[PDB]
């Protein structure tokens, strides 16, 4: 239940435009290398907490995978999210619609929109009110795992819902496997190409030579020795001593009296 | 609808003109309180609320910011601090039958004011002391609504008018219905003073050949220094250069 | 689904109020106006009131202006209809009904065309206490053959009541007359059964009154007498 | 009010023929814009209400295209060319103008049928009714068509009329007749001081009326 993740979960941080340059920027990434979290559905798709923002990943042939709920009871008392594609219909909704412990579908509304061969990759995320959702599709032919590449995920949507999300699910519809990662605060290097395409990118928080590589602002460094940064011991407890009180001050006599 | 059922609407995900507003001589009387009326479609709120009915001449002045009165303190309840508008205009052509329009009902005894903002049809024959006034009326049990006489004999202050108040919100979360705005013709060769979607600057702006991703706007450089810009209307890339400057 | 949930059922004398509620599932209440529509036995169906998309009442009927009164309440997706000082001549079964047109289909407001319809309650307008049913014999015809004979049923409140024919055991050909509201304030029906000389004397013959609202049972037998 | 019509009450149609029943109305139903308001409503017996046709010359949804509301100002016709089996209902013509809205009378298109005469009998109230103080004549009419059928009472040569109840049963498709039950149902006082009892029976497949009488002690 746990796999490798190589290079996956860069995406477009901005609409701004650049050409052959090396940008750093810092934000919620997906670490390199990370373990993320492999699903099957044959002989279930479980409630998995949300968090500052999720990577999803698929490779499938059979369009089967298809629904998200997102909210934080998922009972109908709250504000949830709900995005669905049916039959080349795209439905977003939010309204407080009931939500049971199983809920798929077999074949107050604040918002609605109407419209292995297939690995599709989102990035569901949300700030300042804004849900922003990123995807990209691809062709590919593997059925093992996740594999080797690089792409970049452009975005296909922002909406002003400003509704709290603490926890997600898939929805799977009868008549398989997905991954599924977390995200944390790093900082990136991307290299920007003739395009404005970012084609490829590192994280200096992984071993030495990615730090170098942002102390230099370069994407190759060569042969020698470059300083590149500090190392503090910290402090572990605290002391507060101060001599022993000697010294006291007698109100039994004020309180303690045989008479007022 | 009546007075006593005065519908209450919300407006959002749009693009509110309000030109329409301001531009009306027609109807009689367009009085924004909150805010400045003629200034409000520049500006942007959260939500908007509009209340629609149909009430007396007298009541016109009736519905405002502050202002109680009969339907003010038992149907309609507006609080003291509330920034909207009021729009009212006369309909004796059509709110008046031949014989009375008695399609209008207004209640105006409740032992208890109303909530702001808030819709109770209680029509409870009222009671007044320990007695049941359970369809027995009279003395201690009143009859809750009285029809509107609307003949095209009743005074100006016993007429209809139509009358509609809106209420604007800006709240924490973000905004959607924002006003319209209008967009000059665009100059090319000419050190001008050029605002894109908020982005200000000042320049020469030129046709240009960079191409963009279907999704982006901008365009910078190394140093933090916007170079190209995308047209919003119809689509285009343009660079731009700062004006000459030099020593003399 | 759409489901129409009709609440307010009860016994109500004339004189009084009633007050009916409709709530609707599948569809936006706002969208569409909603009219009240009754049909009494025998009568088609008739327009007793309406009210549009925005809420607003379109009138009172000829016969009972003043007294009706319709709402909606567009926040719970809920209606109310309040009936003030009732009679005993408005006795009927009312029903709760929704529009079509979807809204701006341009040149006046969508606010015709009801399409579904559920079903009412058991509005009755009375004001009497209950009473059990009375079995009557009805002889053949002093015709030699094949007769017809009966059973009629009287003197019964509230309805239904649940009138057999030899327990299901012979049930073939059996016309069973409507109930009808006396002039004395009183119900009854009247049901035949055409028998040969099979079965003129000999056949034992119970007709069968149940009224569960008033666990009254009567197993009536029929003796033909002269 | 406004007072809308339809005509005939009841006609048998089978398939062959047009189902056309016209109403009448009191107001102008082609407006003054190239639009008309009347709508068009069927009740499928035994099933939830329905609808026909919207404003006259609009198509509903749902329901076949034979329907038609045709005409002109308060002259209309519903016609169905082609009718299936399942097309046995009521109908109604709807006015969308003002108030009050008029529904049409509900016109109920059933299974034609051969005419067959009634079977006439009478019955008085055996000693279990006798005792009770009540006195039910009954005279009964069996396996008439169509639904039209007349009975009235005579007593000493005086005709009663108001103190019979008269009822007619369902359409019973098993062989699809009609049984009506004219029970003269009196207190005491007319019974004792009265004699007489003649039923008076016409029925379209009886040319002549038939008096079936006697006199009290049977
Ligand atoms: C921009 O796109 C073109 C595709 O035709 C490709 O040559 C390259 O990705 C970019 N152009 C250059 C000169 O690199
Ligand atoms: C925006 O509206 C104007 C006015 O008709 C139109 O000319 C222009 O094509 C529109 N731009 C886009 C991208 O649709």
């Amino acid at each position: 239940a746990y796999t490798n993740s190589f290079t996956r979960g860069v995406y477009y941080p901005d609409k701004v435009f650049r050409s052959s340059v090396l940008h750093s920027t810092q934000d919620l990434f997906l670490p390199f290398f990370s373990n993320v979290t492999w699903f099957h559905a044959i002989h279930d798709n479980p409630v998995l907490p949300f968090n500052d923002g999720v990577y999803f990943a698929s490779t499938e042939k059979s369009n089967i995978i298809r629904g998200w709920i997102f909210g934080t009871t998922l009972d109908s008392k709250t504000q949830s999210l709900l995005i669905v594609n049916n039959a080349t219909n795209v439905v977003i909704k939010v309204c407080e619609f009931q939500f049971c412990n199983d809920p798929f579908l077999g074949v107050n509304c604040t918002f609605e929109y109407v419209s292995f061969k297939n690995l599709r990759e989102f990035v569901f995320k949300n700030i300042d009110g804004y849900f922003k959702i990123y995807s990209k599709h691809t062709p590919i032919n593997l059925v093992r795992d996740l594999p080797q590449g690089f792409s970049a995920l452009e975005p296909l949507v922002d909406l002003p819902i400003g509704i709290n999300i603490t926890r997600f699910q898939t929805l799977l519809a009868l008549h398989a496997a997905y991954y599924v990662g977390y995200l944390q605060p790093r900082t990136f290097l991307l290299k920007y190409n003739e395009n404005g395409t970012i084609t490829d990118a590192v994280d200096c928080a992984l071993d030495p030579l990615s730090e170098t590589k942002c102390t230099l602002k370069s994407f190759t460094v060569e042969k020698g020795i470059y300083q590149t940064s500090n190392f503090r011991v910290q402090p572990t407890e605290s002391i507060v001593r101060f001599p022993n009180i000697t010294n006291l001050c007698p109100f039994g006599e004020v309180f303690n009296a045989t008479r007022f | 609808a009546s007075v006593y059922a005065w519908n209450r609407k919300r407006i959002s995900n749009c693009v509110a003109d309000y030109s329409v507003l301001y531009n009306s001589a027609s109807f009689s009387t367009f009085k924004c309180y909150g805010v400045s009326p003629t200034k409000l479609n520049d500006l942007c709120f959260t939500n908007v609320y509009a209340d629609s009915f149909v009430i007396r001449g007298d009541e016109v002045r009736q519905i405002a910011p502050g202002q109680t009165g009969k339907i003010a303190d038992y149907n309609y309840k507006l609080p003291d601090d509330f920034t909207g508008c009021v729009i009212a205009w006369n309909s004796n052509n059509l709110d008046s039958k031949v014989g009375g329009n008695y399609n209008y009902l207004y209640r105006l005894f409740r032992k208890s004011n109303l909530k702001p903002f808030e819709r109770d049809i209680s029509t409870e024959i009222y009671q007044a002391g320990s007695t049941p006034c359970n369809g027995v009326e009279g003395f201690n049990c009143y009859f809750p609504l009285q029809s509107y006489g609307f003949q095209p004999t009743n005074g100006v202050g016993y007429q209809p008018y139509r009358v509609v108040v809106l209420s604007f919100e800006l709240l924490h979360a973000p905004a959607t219905v924002c006003g319209p705005k209008k967009s000059t013709n665009l100059v090319k060769n000419k050190c001008v003073n050029f605002n894109f979607n908020g982005l200000t600057g000042t320049g020469v702006l030129t046709e240009s050949n960079k191409k963009f991703l279907p999704f982006q706007q901008f365009g910078r450089d190394i140093a933090d220094t916007t170079d190209a810009v995308r047209d919003p209307q119809t689509l285009e890339i343009l660079d731009i250069t700062p004006c000459s400057f030099g020593g003399v | 689904q759409v489901q129409l949930l009709e609440s307010g059922g009860g016994l109500v004398q004339p004189g009084r109020s009633l007050r009916l509620s409709c709530a609707a599932s599948g569809f936006t209440f706002d969208d569409y106006a909603m009219h009240w529509v009754r049909q009494a036995p025998g009568k088609g169906l008739e327009w007793v009131s309406g009210v549009s998309w925005n809420s607003g009442t379109i009138g009172y009927a000829d016969s009972v202006k003043g007294r009706f009164t319709i709402s909606r309440d567009n926040a719970k997706n809920s209606l109310y209809l309040h009936m003030r000082s009732l009679r005993a001549e408005d006795t009927a079964l009312y029903y709760c009904a929704k529009a079509v047109e979807m809204v701006r289909g341009l040149g006046a407001d969508p606010e015709y065309g009801m399409d579904v319809w559920g079903q009412g309650t058991t509005v009755t307008v009375s004001s009497a206490s209950t009473k059990g049913p009375s079995v009557f014999p009805l002889a053949p015809s002093s015709k030699g053959g094949t007769a017809a004979l009966g059973c009629l049923v009287k003197d019964y409140f509230p309805e239904p009541v649940t009138v057999s024919w030899n327990s299901g055991a012979l049930t073939s050909g059996v016309h069973t007359f409507p109930a009808v509201l006396q002039s004395s304030g009183l119900y009854s029906l009247s049901s035949v059964v055409t028998v040969p000389s099979s079965s003129l004397g000999t056949q034992t013959y119970i007709c069968n009154v149940n009224h569960k609202p008033s666990n009254t049972k009567v197993d009536k037998k029929v003796e033909p007498k002269s | 009010d406004i007072v809308m019509t339809q005509s005939p009450l009841s006609l048998p149609v089978t398939p062959g023929e047009p189902a056309s029943i016209s109403c009448r109305s009191s107001q102008s139903l082609l407006h003054s814009n190239g639009y008309n308001y009347l709508d068009w409503y069927l009740q499928k017996p035994g099933q939830s209400p329905q609808l026909l046709i919207y404003l006259g010359s609009n198509r509903a949804s749902g329901v076949p295209d034979r329907f038609s509301g045709s005409g002109s100002g308060t002259d209309f016709t519903l016609k169905i060319s082609r009718v299936e089996a399942e097309d046995v209902g009521v109908y109604y013509c709807m006015q969308a103008l003002q108030t009050p809205f008029t529904f049409g009378p509900g016109t109920k298109v059933d299974i034609k049928r051969t005419v067959a005469a009634p079977s006439v009998f009478i019955f008085p109230p055996s000693d279990e009714q006798l005792k009770s103080g009540t006195a039910s004549v009954v005279c009964l009419l069996n396996n008439f068509y169509p639904r039209e059928a007349k009975v009235q009472w005579k007593v000493d040569n005086a005709l009663q009329s108001g103190n019979s109840q008269e009822s007619v049963t369902e359409q019973d498709s098993k062989d699809s007749t009609y049984s009506l039950s004219s029970t003269l149902t009196l207190s005491k006082a007319d019974y004792e001081k009265h004699k007489v009892y003649a039923c008076e029976v016409t029925h379209q497949g009886l040319s002549s009326p038939v008096t079936k009488s006697f006199n009290r002690g049977e």
